[PDB]
């Protein structure tokens, strides 16, 4: 009735913060790992190219 | 260029009656006026339709 109470009351702030901390580092975590992937793909340039060549040009 | 019937292909900016001066053998430039006379008579386009898919 007193004494776990009152330090489950006195644990309360504590786990609250670090709580909001490993949140934090989720959100961090999920954040640090988005990368745009630019993708190189073959000029159509060569594609003409090529089709010049077979015509015998 | 379509509309006008212009030449799809490119067309380089070219003086053949110099050409045919310059020039001693006419192989080369009759080779020469060969390929851009062909080239300007070809669309060089590809359906982008089928492309995309």
């Amino acid at each position: 009735d007193i004494m776990v109470p009152s330090f489950v009351y006195n644990k309360l702030p504590v786990i609250h913060f670090l709580q909001e901390k490993r949140a934090e580092q989720k959100l961090r975590r999920v954040l640090d790992e988005t990368y745009t992937e630019w993708t190189e793909e073959l000029d159509q340039a060569h594609v003409t190219d090529a089709i010049t060549r077979s015509l015998n040009i | 260029r379509e509309e006008e019937g212009l030449p799809g292909g490119p067309v380089p900016r070219i003086n053949w009656p110099q050409e045919y001066s310059s020039f001693i053998d006419r192989e080369p430039v009759v080779a020469k006026r060969i390929r851009y006379d062909t080239l300007a008579s070809t669309t060089l386009e590809r359906d982008e339709k089928q492309i995309e898919s």
